[PDB]
């Protein structure tokens, strides 16, 4: 189906503690393949996953070079920051950016990305147009006149365009072994009564792949929208996913309540039943 | 300025089985600015050698982090992750519960 | 790969 290739960059200043952080990581989808940490002790990109570990020095030595430069950038961007709003060099601020590409099953560009976020806060990003800006504020607006007159944009859209959605068609086929596989979760349904009243339906769902997931119960066939405990998916650190979903019910209605799960390695969306 | 207190979640790799090796997550997310202090505790004692991913974010430009440590759960040991924020006016305690 | 072109704010 779909796949996105990311990176994402975010610096910390620490003012009396030294320049900037910076830490930077690479996805394909839902997996890690590169990461660079300015406080590591050698600072070089370093791989993250098998696939990419065939890529040659010259590979290595350019984005390597590429990390070490953004980081000198993101610290000239986090002074003119402080000038945009006014603010004092004594504090530590954040400066967040994400640019990538989505290509369709046939390895076609579906949408580009490109935006920046100061201290949390919507900052700066590029139009799905490729090609225009939306800026949160007026400080924003500054940086969208000099990049609408250095034509950034044009230069952004070139390379997702192409470069982008080139390099991660080259990832999926050397991956396709771990990329291309989709890893459908395993599912059960618990039950811990809480009282004489009621008890706890607890729906889970591990070891899937990608994280993407959908998890809901019913009552009687209705959905239990807002009455459902959804935990955030999580990672089980072996590169696959984990997640649950829970119901109070009262006692002697556990029959009543379905769970159902969807994910893309599912052939069908499942239906699980507590069954004692 | 906005401050997010990060969410947590502190669970095993794999179904708990006592006397069998896992690993021990404790996953933060949600939560803005990075500064962030995390550890693993047995029986109220910090672990030594835990080891954690590098810092990323979801699309609310929310960060997250995993930290884990290899560990052989009991019946009797006793496991938690404490955490530390900005947004917390003392560290919280989350104890693991292998059936969450 | 990453984009190599350098911007600044």
């Amino acid at each position: 189906g779909s796949h996105s290739m990311r990176y994402f960059h975010t610096s910390v200043s620490r003012p009396g503690r030294g320049e900037p952080r910076f830490i930077t990581v690479g996805y394909v989808d839902d997996t890690l393949f590169v990461r660079f940490d300015s406080d590591a002790a050698s600072p070089r990109e370093e791989p993250r996953a098998p696939w990419i570990e065939q890529e040659g020095p010259e590979y290595w030595d350019r984005e390597t070079q590429i990390c070490k430069a953004k980081a000198q950038t993101d610290r000239e961007d986090l002074r003119t920051l402080l000038r945009y709003y006014n603010q004092s060099e004594a504090g530590s601020h954040t400066l967040q950016n994400m640019y990538g590409c989505d290509v369709g099953p046939d390895g076609r560009l579906l949408r580009g990305y490109h935006q920046n976020a100061y201290d949390g806060k919507d900052y700066i990003a590029l139009n799905e147009d490729l090609s225009s800006w939306t800026a949160a504020d007026t400080a924003a607006q500054i940086t969208q006149r000099k990049w609408e007159a250095a034509r950034v944009a044009e230069q952004l859209r070139a390379y997702l365009e192409g470069e982008c959605v080139e390099w991660l068609r080259r990832y999926l086929e050397n991956g396709k072994e771990t990329l291309q596989r989709a890893d459908p979760p395993k599912t059960h349904v618990t039950h811990h009564p809480i009282s004489d009243h009621e008890a706890t339906l607890r729906c889970w769902a591990l070891g899937f792949y990608p994280a993407e997931i959908t998890l809901t119960w019913q009552r009687d066939g209705e959905d239990q929208t807002q009455d459902t405990e959804l935990v955030e998916t999580r990672p089980a650190g072996d590169r696959t996913f984990q997640k649950w979903a829970a119901v109070v019910v009262p006692s002697g209605e556990e029959q009543r309540y379905t769970c159902h799960v969807q994910h893309e390695g599912l052939p069908k969306p499942l239906t699980l039943r507590w069954e004692p | 300025m906005i401050q997010r207190t990060p969410k947590i979640q502190v669970y095993s790799r794999h179904p708990a089985e006592n006397g069998k090796s896992n690993f021990l997550n404790c996953y933060v997310s949600g939560f803005h600015p990075s500064d962030i202090e995390v550890d693993l505790l047995k029986n109220g004692e910090r672990i030594e050698k835990v080891e954690h991913s590098d810092l990323s974010f979801s699309k609310d430009w929310s960060f997250y982090l995993l930290y884990y440590t290899e560990f052989t759960p009991t019946e009797k040991d006793e496991y938690a992750c404490r955490v530390n924020h900005v947004t917390l006016s003392q560290p919280k305690i989350v104890k693991w519960d292998r059936d969450m | 790969r990453r984009i190599y072109d350098l911007i600044e704010l």
